[PDB]
RNA sequence: GAAGACGGUCGAACUUGACUAUCUAGAGGAAGUA
RNA sequence: UUAAAGUUGCUGCAGUUAAAAAGCUCGUAGUUGGAUCUCUCUCGGCCGAAGCGUUUACUUUGAAAAAAUUAGAGUGUUCAAAGCAGGCCGCCUGGAUACCGCAGCUAGGAAUAAUGGAAUAGGACCGCGGUUCUAUUUUGUUG
RNA sequence: ACGGGGAAUCAGGGUUCGAUUCCGGAGAGGGAGCCUGAGAAACGGCUACCACAUCCAAGGAAGGCAGCAGGCGCGCAAAUU
RNA sequence: AAACUGCGAAUGGCUCAUUAAAUCAGUUAUGGUUCCUUUGGUCGCUCGUACUUGGAUAACUGUGGUAAUUCU
């Protein structure tokens, strides 16, 4: 190419958007924004493919252009605006609030939350620097910078934002015994307790996580998001509790849902 | 003499060396303070690095390089260039049809700091990846272990 | 016997790819001299101008005259004798005709009785010989 | 502040050679081909 | 063009007479090579941080590996090739999973196969000694 | 010979194909040089030379389908201005 | 409407000629770089006519040239 690309073919779109083959050649191609385009939901896919409020992209244009969608407390008229992990999508007209949280199969769930919960979110601090007359700074996982954080906040911690002010209320430290969600790789969407972290210098660290049923899995350090302190999550968790069932017991649950219902 | 062999004055760029002083230190002990650093992967800086007098801008311990990337190791074959040697890395390549292997090798021109004096051929160097130092040089000698017979 | 050791992969495959050239099928289809001698140039069919009708005499343990056609190809100007299959099919062929020529079946070798003929006629004046033989079409005027 | 000019650089192309290759006009002939 | 072709042979061919073994010995690379040897230190909370143990190959694990395609789960496109949908009387449920050689990462194993270590002792483990430079704690403060 | 993902065949091992809708590269007749711009050595931008080629009142002016159609050619071989 | 200004025209589409450690694939790195846009930060931090500054130029009007152009 002679410059940056603007299209996305539909087959090369991310798998967890769950687009299908035959409706078009192109995928929505997210705008640049706070989240990575392999790691986001564009607002057009959330609003007609997940919520079924629209049937075309033209109707998503009509819904968004009435200024009806607030993502993290601000109105977005962009239909390909990249919403991402733990963003609060709040539709005021229908009185719904949503948070984007991965399912146990690594896709964003349609997780409804109460408007008490819709005033905060958790972020993961990715960078700390001191800049220009000794003012300390944060950089979170969704491109927020915060001036003057608490000096105990370090890289890989998890802070809590109030969505109106933008300021930190409190935070969790990165330690063994805290609760996780995996935000990357094979183990994506799983939830458990930190038990170990082995440090390889010059390369990626590996964190071992233990499930609520005693299953254990590793990730890398960058695929780790500290949800809660100890065992209590600071947010509401989706339908499955981050416990990935095997295919045999998922089949057993799906068959037990048919011999009882009907 | 003994450093200044080139047409330009060789000096460590981080150390200021014309600090004026009174005659009780101007005549007493004359020592240029040496710049050195600690590269980070468990490698310890040699003794000849922190007390020597050589000036090499490409040395991993007293120069301006960083070591990041791949740690490898080879065996010294040629020591014939200025401050850079040629190592040989032997490996086995699996051919799948025959379920078997063939001996291949690759050469690497690698930069050798003057803090590793008494480096023979036939002995094992550990090399670390740095930024491109030349047209064909990308690695840097970090640790020398002798051959099997040199007691 | 052959080497068998765990590090003999270079000796094994460089011997096989050098003994592969002693096979007739590999040497034919991987050297390039046989493709430059093939008048079709690797094509399945070709087209030429009929220069003259030619009677070729059958080989010894039987006796007849096979009704061939000397045809000069369009795309490279090479000349070719080609066999006209059924009876009274040489009557359908004028001279200076467009003709479509196929292979004769054995991939460049002469099929049994006819000596040194690798080709056969399929169309004449853009009408197939089978349509003329079974009386489905006629030669255009 | 335009035209223009000295110089430098990048540099397609042009000419004359040498070597090499191909397409075409080309006397003569030979052998085999039948 | 693939199988048939064990007529290219790694699995897996052949070399007296059918095609075929070098005139003879030496000899570099390559290939192949006889037995043999049964885990701890300071701190942080009896365990972790600090070392690894000679070094690899091997093996098992883990994570990382685009989708589509292939294998494969569900689902009566009227069946099927397909598709990713659909199912009850506003609800309910999907959109799984496997494989992805080699090279490179991680963790266990230690048989097999290489390599190392004390034979002019410049050997280990110990206390004792001497030479040179130095941490900065030490003198209500300051020099 | 554009490279991969892949394709056909297949007891097991293999052998052959991959120009071709996904990803990566390259090139817009042949070479070369540039302007603008965040990004181009861009060709549905410009300036030359080389090869072709258009309009002319003979002074001059304009060009680039390996985009969609379509035509000629080439061929064994491929669709609607 | 026009025209000035701003942005886009470097994406897409086509083809496979070149190209054999090159392209490309997996893996790593930029602590050796640049980055329109998006998103967040920053924008009385500087001790020295303003209750608003200056000259133009299109569109338009009018006179034209050339056999001829998205010429002027």
């Amino acid at each position: 190419a002679r410059g940056p690309k603007k299209h996305l073919k539909r087959v090369a779109a991310p798998k967890h958007w769950m687009l299908d083959k035959l409706t078009g050649v192109f995928a929505p191609r997210p705008s640049t924004g706070p989240h990575k385009l392999r790691e986001c939901l564009p607002l057009i896919i959330f609003l007609r493919n997940r919520l079924k409020y629209a049937l075309t992209g033209d109707e998503v244009k009509k819904i968004c252009m009435q200024r009806f969608i607030k993502i993290d407390g601000k109105v977005r008229t962009d239909i390909t605006y990249p919403a991402g992990f733990m963003d609060v999508i709040s539709i005021d007209k229908t009185g719904e609030n949503f948070r984007l949280i991965y399912d146990t199969k690594g896709r964003f769930a349609v997780h409804r939350i109460t408007p008490e919960e819709a005033k905060y979110k958790l972020c993961k601090v990715r960078k700390i620097f001191v800049g220009t007359k000794g003012i300390p700074h944060l950089v979170t996982h969704d491109a927020r910078t915060i001036r003057y954080p608490d000096p105990l906040i370090k890289v890989n911690d998890t802070i809590q934002i109030d969505l109106e002010t933008g300021k930190i209320t409190d935070f969790i430290k990165f330690d063994t015994g805290n609760l996780c969600m995996v935000t990357g790789g094979a183990n994506l969407g799983r939830i458990g307790v930190i038990t170990n972290r082995e440090r390889h210098p010059g390369s990626f660290d590996v964190v071992h996580v233990k499930d609520a049923n005693g299953n254990s899995f590793a990730t890398r350090l960058s695929n780790i998001f500290v949800i809660g302190k100890g065992n209590k999550p600071w947010i509401s968790l989706p339908r499955g509790k981050g416990i990935r069932l095997t295919i045999a017991e998922e089949r057993d649950k799906r068959l037990a849902a048919k011999q009882s219902s009907g | 003499a003994d450093i200044q062999t080139e047409r330009a004055y060789q000096k460590q760029p981080t150390i200021f060396q014309n600090k004026k002083r009174v005659l009780l230190g101007e005549t007493g002990k004359e020592k240029l303070p040496r710049y050195y650093k600690n590269i980070g992967l468990g490698f310890k800086t040699p003794k000849e690095a922190i007390e020597g007098t050589y000036i090499d801008k490409k040395c991993p311990f007293t120069g301006n390089v960083s070591i990041r990337g791949r740690i490898l190791s080879g065996v010294v074959t040629k020591m014939k260039m200025q401050r850079t040697i040629v190592i040989r890395r032997d490996y086995l390549h699996y051919i799948r049809k025959y379920n078997r292997f063939e001996k291949r090798h690759k050469n690497m021109s690698v930069h050798l700091s003057p803090c590793f004096r008494d480096v023979q051929i036939g002995d094992i160097v550990t090399v670390g990846e740095c930024r491109p130092l030349s047209k064909t040089v990308r690695f840097n000698v970090l640790k020398v272990t002798k051959a099997a017979g040199t007691k | 016997g052959k080497c068998r050791g765990l590090r003999t992969a270079r000796k094994l495959r460089s011997h096989r790819r050098d003994q592969k050239w002693h096979d007739k099928q590999y040497k034919k289809a991987h050297l390039g001299t046989a493709l430059k001698a093939n008048p079709f140039g690797g094509a399945s069919h070709a087209k030429g101008i009929v220069l003259e009708k030619v009677g070729v005499e059958a080989k010894q343990p039987n006796s007849a005259i096979r009704k061939c056609v000397r045809v000069q190809l369009i795309k490279n100007g090479k000349k070719i004798t080609a066999f006209v299959p059924n009876d009274g099919c040489l009557n359908f062929i004028e001279e200076n005709d467009e003709v479509l020529v196929a292979g004769f079946g054995r991939k460049g070798h002469a099929v049994g009785d006819i000596p040194g003929v690798r080709f056969k006629v399929v169309k004449v004046a853009n009408v197939s010989l089978l349509a003329l033989y079974k009386g489905k079409k006629e030669r255009p005027r």
